[PDB]
RNA sequence: CGUGAGGGAAAGGUGAAAAGAACCCCGGGAGGGGAGUGAAAUAGAGCCUGAAACCGUGGGCUUACAAGCAGUCACGGCCCCGAGGGGUUGUGGCGUGCCUAUUGAAGCAUGAGCCGGCGACUCACGGUCGUGGGCGAGCUUAAGCCGUUGAGGCGGAGGC
RNA sequence: GUGGAGCCUGGGAGUGAGGGCGCGAGCGAUAACGUCCGCGUCCGAGCGCGGGAACAACCGAGACCGCCAGCUAAGGCCCCC
RNA sequence: GGAUGACCCCAGGCGGUAGGGGAGCGUUCCCGAUGCCGAUGAAGGCCGACCCGCGAGGGCGGCUGGAGGUAAGGGAAGUGC
C-alpha cells in the first residue's frame, strides 16, 4: 500500500449529499392495550408489566 | 400610425405619447427637437428613400441624465496587468408629441 | 511612528465579496476565490458587451429571413433590392416590423423586388 | 424599443410524405421545421417551432452505393462493443430510425434540441396515428 | 406566547446531538416525550431533560397549557470544543477535539 | 531581539519551510525590518535665510498692520489683571492672539497666562512664533535689538 | 523541553458603582426560565466593542434526461420593493482558475485547505545628477560657548 | 518626407535562456517540434478579437469606453451554424 | 481661441511583459488645535438598489456601538498582502 489520501477538500454541498441517507427513523411505538401508554410492540409493557393481556413483571 | 426615425446612429419606432431614450442631443431641457423619418405607417404607409422629405416627428426633451454605472474590467492573466474603468453614458430623454405625416 | 495594517485590508476584502455574491461555493464567501472569479467576470462582460451586439443581429437576420422567404424570395436577395432602392431602415427594424407590420413588411418586400 | 418575443403560442402540426426523396436534404428541411427558422418570430431558447409527422420513411431513397456502404454505428462501453450496421440491415429492421438518426444530428446538442427531436414523429409504411391532430400536408 | 429552555455546554458533538433533536421538531410535546423514550441514542437523554425544561416554564412562566404544547422550533448550536492529546506511533501526537453543544427547544401553543 | 541563533528545524526533509532562528523579521515576535532607530532630525539652515526670515516675517505683521510698538507698559507690574488693563486700553481683548515681546520679566510673567498670548524675550524672536499669532506687540527696546539683528 | 550547558511560551478590558442577580420554577448537577439590579444584561462574570473562515435554524427562488474554471450576455417564470429596481434561475449564446517560472501552462510544471492578523527596497555618512530657495567672486561654518526650556544666537578653526 | 522622426549633453533602467514561420546556406541522412548562421516576420509582451473543428507564433486584423445601428477582411452561405 | 489651468471649439494619439516617467488615493503620527465635531452619540462594526470620483476611494442614510475623533493647508513614515 502506498497510502492513499483525498485530493481535494470535500465540498459543504457533497459532504451533505453523502449525508442525505443519515436521518434517525422515529421508534416504532403502539399502545399498551392496558395502561394505553406507548411502548414498542412485542415487548412486555415496562409501565405496567403487561403482555398477552397478563401481569408478567414488577415495574 | 408609427414613424420610424433616426436619431444619433441608431433607429427607433415612435408613436406619440412615448418616452424614449436617445444619445444625448445638443439642446436645453423643454426645447423641442425634429427627428428625420425613415418610414411612417398604420393608417397611410409611405417609405423613405432613405428618408421622407415634408416629414418630421416632433419630441419634446424631458432632460439629460447618466445611464447606471457599468463597471468594465480589464484582466490578462500571469501579467500582472488588470484595469478597472467606471463608465456611464450620457443620454437625454424625449417625449413624442406629434407625427407631421 | 507605527502604521499598522488596521481597518485597511478589511475594507478592500469586503469590496470584493459583496462584488462576488451569487457566486458558488467559496467563490462568494473566499476573498481569494471571489477575486479570481470576478477577474473572469469582467473580461466575459467585456468581451459579452461586444457580443451582445452580434447575438441580436444574428437574430434579427433570422427573423428578415423568415418573413423574405414567405414572399418568395430570400433575405441575401431582400437586402440587396433595399440597397438598389436606397432603403436605409435597418435590421433591428426591419424585424419588429417583418411580426407587427406585417403589411407594412410586404410593401418593403415590393420595393425590394422593384429595385432590382 | 427592445425586440419583440413571442408568448406560446398554439404549435403547427405538419405532414411530410418522405417516399422517394433524398435521405439527407429532406431532413434538413424537417430540422428547419423542427426549430421553427421558418417563423417570422423565431427565439432560440423556447421550443416554438413545429411537430413534424413523417409516412413512408422506409422508402426513403439514397445515391451512390449508401445502401451497402453507409455504416450506422453503435458503441456499448465493453471491450469489442463497436457494433457496425450497413444502411440495407437498418432499412431491413428498423426503417424509421434512418430518417431519425439523420435529422437528430442536424439538430442542436443539449437540452433544448433534444427536446425537439420529441417532436417529430415518424412512421414507415403510409399510415399515422396522429389524425387527431389533424396535421397540414407539407409538399417538400 | 412562547417557552424555551437550553442546555448549554453539553458535553456531546453536536453532529450526534442533531440527529436526535431533529426527530421531534414540529411534534407534540406528547409525541416528543414518546419519541426521546424510546431512542436509542445517548442524545436522547440531553434533548429530554431541554424538553422538559422548556415545557416547565411554558406552564410556569408564561401562562400555556401543557395539554396544548408542541415542539415550534428546536436547533444544536457547537460550542467550545475540548481539545485532548491522543498519542499516535512513532511519536507523533495527534489533537482530538471533544465538543460541545448548546441545545435549544422552543415551545409554543396550538390552539384548537 | 531576545531569542536564541539555533536553527529551529532542520534545513530538509521535515515537510515543513526552511526557518533559521526565531528572531528572523519573518517570524511573529521578530525582529523588524527597517524600523526607527534614534535620529536627529536637526539640520544647519543658512544663516542668512533664518535672519532673512524673521526680517519678512515681521515684514508682513507690519504691512497688515497689525504690528504695534510701545514705549512702556502703564501699570503692569507681574498681575495678569494689570495686562488685561493694560491690554485692553491698547486695543487688545483677546480676541487676536498677540506675540507679546519684551525683555521685562514682570510683564512677561502678567501676561504669559494669557490662552490668546505668547510671551518671548527679545532674543529669542523667531518667525515660527510671529506667524502662529495674529499680532505683534514689541517693547522698544526689543524692536531694538530685532533691529540689530537682522542688520 | 533538555542528562546538561541551554532553550523558552501563552495569558490584559463586566459596570459610573457589584448594585456580581434574594426568592420561585425544570434539572443529580451544568445549564436555563421568571423575578430583581442597571442608562444598557446578545454589559451576567465562558462579561467593552465582537470582523472573517466555520457550524446551524427559519423564510423566498430553484434543482432528480442532466456534461461543469461554475461565470458572463439575452429572454422568460416566480418572490420582493413601489414605464423602475432587488433576489432567484429555466432555456439559448460565449467561455482552458490565480501565482510563479518559462521559447511556450488550463495545463498531467511551482506554490497555495479556508479565514484573520505579522510579513520584504530603510537609515547614516559620502558621492553624482536633477530640482526648490538663500547669498554670489564668493559661499558656508564644526566642535564648542551663551541663551531657551519645543526661542534662538554666537563661534571663521576649517571646507568648497 | 513635421514624424511618439532625427541629432547633442546628461539622469534611470531592463536585456545579454528566445521561439515558430518564410526565403538563402552550413551541419545532419535532399531525418527531427533537429542544430548553427543570414534577411524578414510574428509570438515573446497581442494566451485580446474573426478564420483555420479544437491549437503562442498559418490567414484576417493592432482591442480608450459605450450603443438591441451601418460597411467589410480572412473564411464562408444544405442542417448543426 | 482666453490670454496663462477659467472653459469652449477643431484635430490626432491612447494592445502591452522587463522597464522609464507622471498624477493621485488611503493608513499612523506632528503643526493648524487653550480651537472645532461629540451622549440630540466619537472610533470601530453590519447594511445600502442612493450621491461624487476613470479608479484607489470620498459622502449620505439605517442598524450596531458607547468616548472618543479631528478640517482647509503643510510636515514626517514601522504606510496598503
Ligand atoms: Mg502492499
Ligand atoms: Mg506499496
Ligand atoms: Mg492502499
Ligand atoms: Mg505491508
Ligand atoms: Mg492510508
Ligand atoms: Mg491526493
Ligand atoms: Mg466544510
Ligand atoms: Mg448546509
Ligand atoms: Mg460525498
Ligand atoms: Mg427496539
Ligand atoms: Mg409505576
Ligand atoms: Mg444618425
Ligand atoms: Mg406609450
Ligand atoms: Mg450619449
Ligand atoms: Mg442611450
Ligand atoms: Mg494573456
Ligand atoms: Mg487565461
Ligand atoms: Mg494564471
Ligand atoms: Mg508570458
Ligand atoms: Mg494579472
Ligand atoms: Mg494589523
Ligand atoms: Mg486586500
Ligand atoms: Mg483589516
Ligand atoms: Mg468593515
Ligand atoms: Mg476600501
Ligand atoms: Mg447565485
Ligand atoms: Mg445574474
Ligand atoms: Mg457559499
Ligand atoms: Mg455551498
Ligand atoms: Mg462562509
Ligand atoms: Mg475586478
Ligand atoms: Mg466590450
Ligand atoms: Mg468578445
Ligand atoms: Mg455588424
Ligand atoms: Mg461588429
Ligand atoms: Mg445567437
Ligand atoms: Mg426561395
Ligand atoms: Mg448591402
Ligand atoms: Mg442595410
Ligand atoms: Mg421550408
Ligand atoms: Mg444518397
Ligand atoms: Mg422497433
Ligand atoms: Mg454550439
Ligand atoms: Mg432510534
Ligand atoms: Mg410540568
Ligand atoms: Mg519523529
Ligand atoms: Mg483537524
Ligand atoms: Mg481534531
Ligand atoms: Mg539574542
Ligand atoms: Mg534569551
Ligand atoms: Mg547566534
Ligand atoms: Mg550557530
Ligand atoms: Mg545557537
Ligand atoms: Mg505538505
Ligand atoms: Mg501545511
Ligand atoms: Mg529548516
Ligand atoms: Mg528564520
Ligand atoms: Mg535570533
Ligand atoms: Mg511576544
Ligand atoms: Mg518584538
Ligand atoms: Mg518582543
Ligand atoms: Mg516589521
Ligand atoms: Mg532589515
Ligand atoms: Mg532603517
Ligand atoms: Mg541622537
Ligand atoms: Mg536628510
Ligand atoms: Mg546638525
Ligand atoms: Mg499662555
Ligand atoms: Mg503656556
Ligand atoms: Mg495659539
Ligand atoms: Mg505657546
Ligand atoms: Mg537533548
Ligand atoms: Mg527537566
Ligand atoms: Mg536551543
Ligand atoms: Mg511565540
Ligand atoms: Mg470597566
Ligand atoms: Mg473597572
Ligand atoms: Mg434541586
Ligand atoms: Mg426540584
Ligand atoms: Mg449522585
Ligand atoms: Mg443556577
Ligand atoms: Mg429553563
Ligand atoms: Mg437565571
Ligand atoms: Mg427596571
Ligand atoms: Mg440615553
Ligand atoms: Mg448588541
Ligand atoms: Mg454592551
Ligand atoms: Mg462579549
Ligand atoms: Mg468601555
Ligand atoms: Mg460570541
Ligand atoms: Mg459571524
Ligand atoms: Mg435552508
Ligand atoms: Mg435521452
Ligand atoms: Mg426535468
Ligand atoms: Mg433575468
Ligand atoms: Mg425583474
Ligand atoms: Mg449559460
Ligand atoms: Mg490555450
Ligand atoms: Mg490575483
Ligand atoms: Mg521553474
Ligand atoms: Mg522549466
Ligand atoms: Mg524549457
Ligand atoms: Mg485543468
Ligand atoms: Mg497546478
Ligand atoms: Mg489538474
Ligand atoms: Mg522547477
Ligand atoms: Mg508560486
Ligand atoms: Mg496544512
Ligand atoms: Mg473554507
Ligand atoms: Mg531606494
Ligand atoms: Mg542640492
Ligand atoms: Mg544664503
Ligand atoms: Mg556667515
Ligand atoms: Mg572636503
Ligand atoms: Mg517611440
Ligand atoms: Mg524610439
Ligand atoms: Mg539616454
Ligand atoms: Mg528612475
Ligand atoms: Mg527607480
Ligand atoms: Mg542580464
Ligand atoms: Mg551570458
Ligand atoms: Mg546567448
Ligand atoms: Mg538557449
Ligand atoms: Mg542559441
Ligand atoms: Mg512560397
Ligand atoms: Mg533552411
Ligand atoms: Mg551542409
Ligand atoms: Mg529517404
Ligand atoms: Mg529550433
Ligand atoms: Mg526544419
Ligand atoms: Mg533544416
Ligand atoms: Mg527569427
Ligand atoms: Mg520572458
Ligand atoms: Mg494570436
Ligand atoms: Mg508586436
Ligand atoms: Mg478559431
Ligand atoms: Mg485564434
Ligand atoms: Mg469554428
Ligand atoms: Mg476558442
Ligand atoms: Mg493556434
Ligand atoms: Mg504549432
Ligand atoms: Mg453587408
Ligand atoms: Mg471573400
Ligand atoms: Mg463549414
Ligand atoms: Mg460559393
Ligand atoms: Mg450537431
Ligand atoms: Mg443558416
Ligand atoms: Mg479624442
Ligand atoms: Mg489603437
Ligand atoms: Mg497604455
Ligand atoms: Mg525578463
Ligand atoms: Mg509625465
Ligand atoms: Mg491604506
Ligand atoms: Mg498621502
Ligand atoms: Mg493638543
Ligand atoms: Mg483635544
Ligand atoms: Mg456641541
Ligand atoms: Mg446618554
Ligand atoms: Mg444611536
Ligand atoms: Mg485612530
Ligand atoms: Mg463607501
Ligand atoms: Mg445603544
Ligand atoms: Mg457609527
Ligand atoms: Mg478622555
Ligand atoms: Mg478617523
Ligand atoms: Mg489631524
Ligand atoms: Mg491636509
Ligand atoms: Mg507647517
Ligand atoms: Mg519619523
Ligand atoms: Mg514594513
Ligand atoms: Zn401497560
Amino acid at each position: 500500500a502506498k497510502h492513499p489520501v483525498p485530493k481535494k477538500k470535500t465540498s459543504k454541498a457533497r459532504r451533505d449529499a453523502r449525508r442525505s441517507h443519515h436521518a434517525l427513523t422515529p421508534p416504532t411505538l403502539v399502545p399498551c392495550p392496558e395502561c394505553k401508554a406507548m411502548k414498542p410492540p412485542h415487548t412486555v409493557c415496562p409501565e405496567c408489566g403487561y403482555y398477552a393481556g397478563r401481569k408478567v413483571l414488577e415495574v | 400610425m408609427f414613424a420610424i426615425v433616426k436619431t444619433g446612429g441608431k433607429q427607433y419606432r415612435v408613436e406619440p405619447g412615448l418616452k424614449l431614450r436617445v444619445e444625448k442631443l445638443d439642446a436645453e431641457p423643454g426645447a423641442t427637437v425634429e427627428l428625420p423619418v425613415l418610414l411612417l405607417g398604420g393608417e397611410k404607409t409611405v417609405v423613405g428613400t432613405p428618408v421622407v422629405e415634408g416629414a418630421s416627428v416632433v419630441a419634446e426633451v424631458l432632460g439629460h441624465g447618466r445611464g447606471k454605472k457599468i463597471l468594465v474590467s480589464k484582466f490578462k492573466a500571469k501579467v500582472q496587468y488588470r484595469r478597472k474603468k467606471g463608465h456611464r453614458q450620457p443620454y437625454t430623454e424625449l417625449l413624442i408629441k406629434e407625427i407631421r405625416g | 511612528p507605527r502604521a499598522k495594517t488596521g481597518v485597511v485590508r478589511r475594507r478592500k476584502h469586503k469590496k470584493i465579496l459583496k462584488l462576488a455574491k451569487g457566486y458558488w461555493g467559496l467563490r462568494s464567501k473566499s476573498f481569494r476565490k471571489a477575486r479570481e472569479t470576478l477577474f473572469a467576470a469582467g473580461n466575459y462582460a467585456y468581451a459579452h458587451r461586444k457580443r451582445r451586439k452580434r447575438d441580436f443581429r444574428r437574430l434579427w437576420i433570422v427573423r428578415i429571413n423568415a418573413a423574405c422567404r414567405q414572399h418568395g424570395l430570400n433575405y441575401s436577395t431582400f437586402i440587396h433590392g433595399l440597397k438598389k432602392a436606397g432603403i436605409e431602415v435597418d435590421r433591428k427594424n426591419l424585424a419588429d416590423l417583418a411580426v407587427r407590420e406585417p403589411q407594412v413588411f410586404a410593401e418593403l418586400v415590393e420595393r425590394a423586388k422593384a429595385a432590382q | 424599443m427592445k425586440t419583440y418575443v413571442p408568448k406560446q403560442v398554439e404549435p403547427r402540426w405538419v405532414l411530410i410524405d418522405a417516399e422517394g426523396k433524398t435521405l439527407g436534404r429532406l431532413a434538413t428541411k424537417i430540422a428547419t421545421l423542427l426549430r421553427g427558422k421558418h417563423r417570422p418570430d423565431w427565439t432560440p431558447n423556447v421550443a416554438m417551432g413545429d411537430f413534424v409527422v413523417v409516412v413512408n420513411a422506409d422508402k426513403i431513397r439514397v445515391t451512390g452505393k449508401k445502401l451497402e456502404q453507409k455504416i450506422y454505428t453503435r458503441y456499448s462501453g465493453y471491450p469489442g462493443g463497436l457494433k457496425k450496421i450497413p444502411l440495407e440491415k437498418m432499412l431491413a429492421t428498423h426503417p424509421e430510425r434512418v430518417l431519425e438518426h439523420a435529422v437528430k444530428g442536424m439538430l442542436p446538442k443539449g437540452p433544448l434540441g433534444r427536446r425537439l427531436f420529441k417532436r417529430l414523429k415518424v412512421y414507415a409504411g403510409p399510415d399515422h396515428p396522429h389524425q387527431a391532430q389533424r396535421p397540414e400536408k407539407l409538399e417538400v | 406566547m412562547e417557552a424555551k429552555a437550553i442546555a448549554r455546554y453539553v458535553r456531546i458533538s453536536p453532529r450526534k446531538v442533531r440527529l436526535v433533536v431533529d426527530l421531534i421538531r414540529g411534534k407534540s410535546l406528547e409525541e416528543a416525550r414518546n419519541i426521546l423514550r424510546y431512542t436509542n441514542k445517548r442524545g436522547a437523554y440531553f434533548v429530554a431533560k431541554v424538553l422538559e425544561s422548556a415545557a416547565a416554564n411554558a406552564v410556569n412562566n408564561h401562562d400555556m397549557l401543557e395539554d396544548r404544547l408542541y415542539v415550534k422550533a428546536a436547533y444544536v448550536d457547537e460550542g467550545p470544543a475540548l481539545k485532548r492529546v491522543l498519542p499516535r506511533a512513532r511519536g507523533r501526537a495527534d489533537i482530538i477535539k471533544k465538543r460541545t453543544s448548546h441545545i435549544t427547544v422552543i415551545l409554543g401553543e396550538k390552539h384548537g | 531581539v531576545a531569542y536564541s541563533g539555533r536553527k529551529i528545524w532542520p534545513q530538509k526533509h521535515t515537510g515543513r519551510a526552511r526557518h533559521g532562528d526565531i528572531g528572523a523579521p519573518i517570524f511573529v515576535g521578530g525582529g523588524v525590518v527597517f524600523g526607527p532607530k534614534p535620529r536627529d532630525y536637526s539640520y544647519t539652515l543658512p544663516k542668512k535665510v533664518r535672519k532673512k526670515g524673521l526680517a519678512m516675517a515681521v515684514a508682513d505683521r507690519a504691512r497688515e498692520g497689525k504690528l504695534l510698538l510701545v514705549e512702556a507698559f502703564a501699570g503692569v507690574n507681574g498681575k495678569t489683571k494689570e495686562f488685561l488693563a493694560w491690554a485692553k486700553e491698547a486695543g487688545l481683548d483677546g480676541s487676536e492672539s498677540v506675540l507679546l515681546v519684551t525683555g521685562n520679566e514682570l510683564v512677561r510673567r502678567a501676561a504669559r497666562n494669557l490662552p490668546w498670548v505668547v510671551t518671548l524675550a527679545p532674543e529669542g524672536l523667531n518667525v515660527y512664533d510671529i506667524v502662529r499669532t495674529e499680532r505683534l506687540v514689541m517693547d522698544l527696546d526689543a524692536w531694538e535689538v530685532f533691529q540689530n539683528r537682522i542688520g
